[PDB]
């Protein structure tokens, strides 16, 4: 029963720590995919400033 | 109070209240319902998306423009085009403000008191007004002469002005437009392996179009050009992924405008339809149309038009004449900013089709004095 | 017959200024100053941010060695 | 028995599950630092650019 008790416990906190570390990923999932966006919008439009030049 | 600008146009709304610098609210005007089956209950999925709020669904849609070419083909998805910019783009209900509708010139007669019986009859204005959409070009460019060529995505028209004296019988218009180069577009892509078919799918093509394509100064030479070196390709990424690389099919969807010939079509390119309605002006004020010369609507906004038309005009015309061609930067709403500035005017106060007036001659009133 | 306008006093093209010159300067100006609060605001706080996230990550990493460590030596038989 | 088996093999996947992302989260917030400051260098060049056309 003690040993029960005790691995219950650790597999419980292990769990809920797995779970908050998932919602961490997404989170800065979702921060670095839209600064990866606004990096590649940023070149696009430096290229087309580029362009720009080229023609005037 | 303050009047309403709307100017309907073909392939994007642009409304707002007189006396500004730009339209309040832009959007495409496409109203799509939807065409799978649906399983989630209780989602709230209504029976039509409209305005911008059909450019993020319009994965399970099926977007129609309700306006073909500058005529209106379908009435009902009109009405709610209105509908939707009065009360949820602009909020304000239409009891309390006068409107003024934009047209096209040589347009069907139908479609025009269609237009003004709508208005007074369900949204219930206090007075609008119908105006051609060249004239407000001219008013936006703060000139009174000058011949002007109003691209739009509908249609193409070229309406000469000389002294605020329209010239009725030197009206040129021509249908090919955006949309027709957006098909174009569309058709030559299918030449490297893209196939775009479902009407969701022409809304992709168009934003090619839109970031990628330039009308070439020269033709044949640079079709000789992308077809030996590779400077030109530039690559362009789609809604999924699976970067796709446009070579010469850069000018030559543009290039349909001063050779009609390529989607079949029979008349002169924009750069020849100047120049005759230009001549079949009087002799005398020539000269001011040639040096004045003014580039409107939307697809007026290729990179490196502004040069190719006039390199054309200057081969057409008297050598001794100067060409110049107007090109301001704000092209793309110089209609509507002629139209905020017509509306605020005090001459014009008076002109407003009042809505006793209507009653008492119906809405043929709109052919009569008030024009 | 088509519609006689009546006439007027003026004016036309003295619009353009005063909706030209107005932008030609307070737009710029406008805009240079947005370019340069938003690069003051995000640019240095960002790389500070990432820093201490960094600093942060590394004592994390040294304590997840200590705890692996010590429960691989007491678990190991 | 059964029960404590299946918890200590459980807490064991967990445990290197969770490991596995803890380097997972640890690369993708080094990656987002690298490529935010990628940005933010090209921003320093854009106001050093700024600071030209300051010239206006
Ligand atoms: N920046 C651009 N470059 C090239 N073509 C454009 C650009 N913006 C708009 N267009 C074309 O012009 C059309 C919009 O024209 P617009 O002036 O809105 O028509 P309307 O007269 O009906 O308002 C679009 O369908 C698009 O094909
Ligand atoms: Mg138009």
């Amino acid at each position: 029963s003690d040993k029960l008790k005790e691995a219950e416990t650790r597999a419980e906190f292990a769990e809920r720590s797995v779970t908050k570390l998932e919602k961490s990923i997404d989170d800065l999932e979702d921060e670095l995919y839209a600064q990866k966006l606004k990096y590649k919008a940023i070149s696009e439009e430096l290229d087309h400033a580029l362009n720009d030049m080229t023609s005037i | 109070t303050t009047a309403l600008v709307c100017d309907n146009g073909s392939g994007l709304v642009k409304a707002g209240f007189a006396g500004d610098d730009a339209p309040r609210a832009v959007f495409p005007s496409i109203v799509g319902r939807p065409r799978h089956q649906g399983v989630m209950v209780g989602m709230g999925q209504k029976d039509s998306y409209v305005g911008d709020e059909a450019q993020s669904k319009r994965g399970i849609l099926t977007l129609k423009y309700p306006i073909e070419h500058g005529i209106i083909t379908n009435w009902d998805d009109m009405e709610k085009i209105w509908h939707h910019t009065f009360y949820n783009e602009l909020r304000v209900a239409p009891e309390e403000h006068p409107t003024l509708l934009t047209e096209a010139p040589l347009n069907p007669k139908a479609n025009r008191e269609k237009m003004t019986q709508i208005m007074f009859e369900t949204f219930n204005v206090p007075a609008m007004y119908v105006a051609i959409q060249a004239v407000l070009s001219l008013y936006a460019s703060g000139r009174t002469t000058g011949i002007v060529l109003d691209s739009g995505d509908g249609v193409t028209h070229n309406v000469p002005i000389y002294e605020g004296y329209a010239l009725p019988h030197a009206i040129m218009r021509l249908d090919l437009a955006g949309r027709d180069l957006t098909d174009y577009l569309m058709k030559i892509l299918t030449e490297r392996g893209y196939s775009f078919v479902t009407t969701a799918e022409r809304e992709i093509v168009r934003d090619i179009k839109e970031k990628l394509c330039y009308v070439a100064l020269d033709f044949e030479n640079e079709m000789a050009t992308a077809a030996s070196s590779s400077s030109l390709e530039k690559s362009y990424e789609l809604p999924d992924g699976q970067v796709i690389t446009i070579g010469n099919e850069r000018f030559r969807c543009p290039e349909t405008l001063f050779q009609p010939s390529f989607i079949g079509m029979e008349s002169a390119g924009i750069h020849e339809t100047t120049y005759n309605s230009i001549m079949k002006c009087d002799i005398d004020i020539r000269k001011d149309l040639y040096a004045n010369n003014v580039l409107s609507g939307g697809t007026t906004m290729y990179p490196g038009i502004a040069d190719r038309m006039q390199k054309e005009i200057t081969a057409l015309a008297p050598s001794t004449m100067k060409i110049k061609i107007i090109a301001p930067p704000e092209r793309k709403y110089s209609v509507w900013i002629g139209g905020s500035i017509l509306a605020s005017l005090s001459t014009f106060q008076q002109m407003w089709i009042s809505k006793q007036e209507y009653d008492e001659a119906g809405p043929s009133i709109v052919h009569r004095k008030c024009f | 017959v088509p519609p006689k306008i009546p006439d007027g006093e003026r004016v036309d093209f003295d619009d353009i200024h005063r909706k030209r010159v107005e932008k030609d300067l307070n737009e710029l100006q406008t805009l240079i100053e947005a370019h340069f609060e938003n690069r003051k605001k995000e640019e240095e706080e960002l790389i500070s941010l990432k820093d201490r996230i960094e600093k942060r990550r590394a004592e994390r990493a040294e304590q997840q060695r200590i705890r692996n460590e010590r429960e691989k030596e007491r678990q190991n038989r």
